[PDB]
RNA sequence: GGUGGCCAUGGAAGUCGGAAUCCGCUAAGGAGUGUGUAACAACUCACCUGCCGAAUCAACUAGCCCUGAAAAUGGAUGGCG
């Protein structure tokens, strides 16, 4: 790239969200991926097969650019897995009761959730993330028979096992 | 409520010599001499500082609206010292879209001639106050420099040409044309 | 056409200004009261409309 | 806020003044809130950065504890954006050296300090002629094919002399990166000692 | 910063609007006062700092003067003032 349009091994990152099935209403990536040897249809329909098999509620999408290959990985976001930790999917078309249903209890699954938060939190050793991502709730609202209002205060697990 | 006393001291530097004729201060340093009466302001100007170090103004048994007059004399004097030690230098830049504003001075200053403002035929002439030396600058494209010692004489001459270049019957939000004061500075910086 | 810093100079003299809702007089941007005796130093102030 | 919380912060500074005898006075004139989120986690195993305000002139009230005399030499250094970094394991410089990361260049005009700045006689690489910054001062330059070169060399500005505006903007275009001792360190304290970053104390 | 947070996608990642809605770095940053931007950014404001050295700030309340306050033969605190 630097002086005169020299590619050299292309490995460039671009991120995207809002995954339906894929898209394809004469619309994909472009303004980034037309220039760069990527397509608008083939590299789009291949984004399906990897961002599929139960990915159909809004996702985050990193696509790694090799020469004309688009590596479509699904990097999990903090509140997208908690939407995926839901009572599993009613997808679209009836679901009609929109998105604030909310009782899924995620007891040790937030534990797994704050485990797979890769490098993002610059973290105290889970004594606080168990409350960071536990206070980012509008749907679930707690372990089987509680509220997240009273987990902020305590927490009696995981502190000395995560370091 | 009348306040019993308020005052303020001016720190006169070593270049200058201030000597007051009762209430009219006269200030002479390197560049020249300045003078300003204050026989409207009814204060006590003392020259307490020795060898020459303090112009101290009192007011005296005065109320709210005159105690304010204490510092405004104080500042009118430092501006006099800052004008006779360094000298004021107001810079103004010409701004336009299409028709280039065409400035040319005509005696030494004393006549700033402006052609082609907004394309207008009528050539605008602007006198300067006495002692103000207007001059077309260099090291910049569209830029005048107004120099001198009296802040009062220099900055109203600046306004005299800033107010001469005004548009009529237009949206001056769009037509941003004219010569505007861009930088109130000094001649020597020290 | 007109250089940026030069533009936002003249803007400083023609554009960023408060205006009396009472008597339409033009004031500087720090104004909380008006100048005029005719309106009565109103404080019903509002910015000058920025040209679109 | 700030009738009981103010009396709370007094208890957290008095604790780190007794518990940790090793004090590092850092200056953070330029910093970002995400920048410190990484410095605390790149030194989490070792150090504890404590940032305060004017109230850092409270070492008197820990010295008022009828106990500690030597805290009077910490008086003249609580001014101009000073915060402390107390650590337990710090043996010597060996940690203080590994903290100095990529931090100020940017060589503003009006500065003085570091040392005799040199520009080795190397090919610049800027565009064509672009010699107005060489010709205004005066250095023998030549146009080899395409880019500009300097076919001689001498020190531009020496120690203690001011750096003008034109000779500062040209050093930043050449990528030469002097004139800075910013977010690294100011003055160390270790058992009533007076360190001085004129080079022996590292 | 956790953060294209949630609703809303027509765009609201802090910001046409609303349910809200709290932690981490904490020094301090409101899941935001606004500028605006399709959205950002960029800027800014709360909040917190750096510099300075002691009084400052806000809401009310009343006295006097001003605004509100425009009519016709010239003009009337009785006049002068
Ligand atoms: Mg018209
Ligand atoms: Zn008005």
């Amino acid at each position: 790239m630097p002086p005169k349009f020299d590619p050299n091994e292309i490995k460039v990152v671009y991120l995207r969200c809002t995954g339906g099935e894929v898209g394809a209403t004469s619309a994909l990536a472009p303004k980034i991926g037309p220039l760069g040897l990527s397509p608008k249809k083939v590299g789009d329909d291949i984004a399906k097969a990897t961002g599929d098999w139960k990915g159909l509620r809004i996702t985050v999408k990193l696509t790694i650019q090799n020469r004309q290959a688009q590596i479509e990985v699904v990097p999990s976001a903090s509140a997208l897995i908690i939407k995926a930790l839901k009572e599993p999917p009613r997808d679209r078309k009836k679901q009609k009761n929109i998105k604030h249903s909310g009782n899924i209890t995620f007891d040790e699954i937030v534990n797994i959730a704050r485990q797979m938060r890769h490098r993002s939190l610059a973290r105290e050793l889970s004594g606080t993330i168990k409350e960071i991502l536990g206070t980012a709730q509008s749907v679930g609202c707690n372990v089987d028979g509680r509220h997240p209002h009273d987990i902020i205060d305590d927490i009696n697990s995981g502190a000395v096992e995560c370091p | 409520m009348k306040t019993i006393l308020s005052n303020q001291t001016v720190d006169i530097p070593e270049n200058v010599d201030i000597t007051l004729k009762g209430r009219t201060v006269i200030v002479k340093g390197p560049r020249g001499t300045l003078r300003r009466d204050f026989n409207h302001i009814n204060v006590e100007l003392s020259l307490l500082g020795k060898k020459k170090k303090r112009l101290r103004v009192d007011k005296w048994w005065g109320n709210r609206k005159e105690l304010a007059t204490v510092r405004t004399i104080c500042s009118h004097v430092q501006n006099m010292i800052k004008g006779v030690t360094l000298g004021f230098r107001y810079k103004m830049r010409s701004v336009y879209a299409h028709f280039p504003i065409n400035v040319v001075i005509q005696e030494n200053g004393s006549l700033v001639e402006i052609r082609n403002f907004l394309g207008e035929k009528y050539i605008r002439r602007v006198r300067m106050r006495p002692g103000v030396a207007c001059s077309v600058s260099q090291a910049q494209k569209d830029e005048l420099i107004l120099e001198g010692n009296d802040i009062e004489l220099v900055s109203n001459s600046a306004a005299l040409i800033q107010q001469a270049t005004t548009v009529k019957n237009k949206d001056i939000r769009k037509f941003l044309d004219g010569i505007y004061v861009s930088e109130k500075g000094t001649v020597q910086q020290a | 056409i007109i250089e940026p810093s030069l533009r936002q100079l003249a803007q400083k003299y023609n554009c960023d200004k408060m205006i009396c809702r009472k008597c339409y007089a033009r004031l500087h941007p720090r104004a909380v009261n008006c100048r005029k005796k005719k309106c009565g130093h109103t404080n019903n102030l509002r910015p000058k409309k920025k040209v679109k | 806020d700030r009738a009981t919380w103010k009396s709370n912060y007094f208890l957290k500074i008095i604790q780190l003044l007794d518990d940790y005898p090793k004090c590092f006075i850092v200056g953070a004139d330029n910093v970002g809130s995400k920048q410190m989120q990484q410095i605390r986690m790149s030194l989490r195993g070792k150090a504890v950065v404590l940032m305060g305000k004017n109230t850092m002139m409270r070492k008197a009230i820990r010295g008022h504890l009828e106990n500690n005399p030597a805290l009077e030499k910490l008086l003249p250094h609580i001014r101009g954006n000073v915060g402390f970094v107390f650590t337990k394991e710090d043996l010597t410089e060996i940690r203080d050296m590994l903290r100095a990361n990529k931090v100020p260049a940017a060589a503003r005009a009006g500065a003085i300090a570091p040392c005799e700045v040199t520009v080795p006689a190397q090919n610049t690489g800027l565009g064509p002629e672009k010699t107005s910054f060489f010709q205004a001062l005066g250095i023998t330059t030549k146009i080899s094919r395409g880019t500009i070169e300097i076919l001689s060399d001498v020190q531009l500005i020496k120690t203690g002399d001011k750096v003008g505006a034109s000779e500062a903007t040209l050093l930043n275009m050449l990528n030469i990166s002097p004139f800075s001792f910013g977010l690294v360190i100011q003055q160390v304290f270790d058992n009533g000692s007076i360190y001085n970053p004129e080079v022996l104390d590292i």
